[PDB]
């Protein structure tokens, strides 16, 4: 490649063709895989010149080369992205969204995605400069299938970055403006478009329940459930995240997920070979079992209690923690008959085995579940049968030893259990 | 009251930015 000093000499020549050759040389240097010299390019003072080249309508090659060079600077650290914004790039890129040249409008989409992807402040600044209307205009075609694949994938990714990040979440009016286009992308048949649309929906549903409501009222839950069954892990992962976020909301929002048939996919998700899928599927189950008794009953009817026994018995420890929460929520909210059923499915032994975990939070969760199950047994007059079960599979020794445990809540709750039922 | 919203850390999240290599 060229040296930075030679690039600087060409860019400072005031000869447009020399500037174009040098900008292309910078693009190629910034495109190399190992440590592109972003900081050297910034320190040479080239960003303002690249931003001025974005405006050269009569020289579309230098618009493209500078757009690509700035895209790659903005793909770096926050300080590097800030150098691009400080150079005036945001309005210049928004102006290029109108370019008659698809490869230039695409590169402007890409650069704005990196700028907005830096964090909430630059996301909101891109929105304030008016990026959403011209971005959405690029997708205002009757059938997305007429657009080139790579172009559509870059637009979907940039829109997903306008949905991303919190503190604050994106402006409500901006979300309302984007959502109809995002729902169209969520029904497109390209796996990368589907994955990034699913990620965008997942960001929009991670937050207060009013944000969940805005998404669920667009009718996306059935499509998310379809995507939960996809064979591509890059689609299943964000589809499950979005479903998981939705069931953190109201009981009615959770019911939409159940009504769409989500629970029928969970035998597969709760045994998926990818640890993170098992983990987030068990997290999802734990928020469903925090639901109404009729929602717990659907978990039962779908045969999922054995699957929860299974993940509590053997899984990565983070998944086992989510399983313990699922059991504590189930026993907190469930009917006596639902809790009897949980014991008949075999929960006691794997619950007791996890009391050996060197993790204070999961111990507290498990002791809470045990107390809830004892309260069910009191209503049936069967606390003795339960005490026997817990002792025979080694649980009494562990609870007895947790009396001498450091944490406050642990030794309290464990003392209580022994005093009342042992 | 038992709902638990998503918690993530920085290492589990994947980058929001993408450079163009070719």
């Amino acid at each position: 490649n060229w040296s930075v000093e030679d690039i600087v000499k060409g860019i400072n020549s005031n000869n447009l063709e020399s500037q174009l050759q040098a900008t292309q040389a910078a693009r190629k240097l910034l495109s190399r895989e190992k440590q592109p010299p972003i900081d050297n390019i910034i320190r040479a003072g080239l960003i303002p010149k690249f931003v001025s080249f974005l405006g050269k309508t009569d020289c579309s090659p230098i618009q493209f080369e500078s757009a690509w060079a700035l895209t790659n600077i903005a793909s770096g650290t926050s300080e590097q992205t800030k150098a691009v914004v400080d150079g005036g790039a945001i309005p210049a890129f928004i102006s290029l969204l109108a370019s008659p040249h698809a490869h230039i409008s695409e590169q402007a989409v890409w650069a704005l995605g990196n700028i907005a992807g830096d964090g909430s402040a630059f996301r909101d600044l891109v929105i304030k400069h008016g990026a959403i209307d011209p971005l959405l205009a690029l997708l205002a075609v009757p059938d997305l299938s007429t657009l080139a694949c790579g172009y559509l994938r870059n637009l979907t990714w940039t829109l997903s970055n306008l949905c991303r990040n919190k503190n604050p979440a994106p402006p409500l009016d901006a979300v309302e403006q984007i959502l109809p286009t995002l729902v169209r992308l969520l029904h497109h048949n390209d796996p990368e478009v589907l994955a990034d649309s699913c990620w965008a929906i997942s960001y929009l549903t991670d937050g207060p329940n009013e944000r969940i409501e805005m998404v669920v009222k667009k009718g996306v839950v059935p499509q998310l459930v379809k995507l939960l069954g996809a064979t591509e892990l890059p689609i299943v992962t964000p589809a499950l995240r979005a479903i998981g976020n939705i069931v953190t909301g109201t009981d009615e929002q959770t019911q939409k997920v159940i009504d769409a048939g989500a629970l029928a996919v969970f035998p597969s998700l709760l045994t998926n070979p990818k640890t993170n899928i098992q983990k987030e599927a068990t997290w999802t189950m734990s928020n469903i079992t925090a639901g109404r008794q009729d929602q717990i009953q659907q978990v039962v009817n779908h045969g999922l209690v054995p699957f929860l026994v299974g993940v509590l018995s053997k899984a990565d420890f983070k998944t086992q923690k989510e399983a313990a929460w699922a059991i504590t929520n189930y026993t907190s909210g469930g009917t006596v008959e639902q809790i009897v059923y949980l014991v008949h499915c075999g929960i006691i032994e794997p619950l007791m085995n996890l009391l050996s975990a060197k993790d204070t939070k999961i111990i507290q969760v498990i002791l809470d579940a045990i107390s809830n199950i004892f309260q069910a047994a009191e209503k049936l007059g069967e606390t003795e049968k339960l005490s026997i079960m817990i002792e025979e599979c080694g649980g009494l020794d562990k609870i007895e030893a947790l009396q001498r445990h450091e944490n406050e809540s642990v030794y309290k709750a464990s003392l209580n259990l022994i005093e009342k039922y042992f | 009251s038992g709902k638990r919203k998503l918690i993530t850390s920085e290492e589990e999240r994947d980058p929001a930015k993408r450079g163009r290599k070719s």
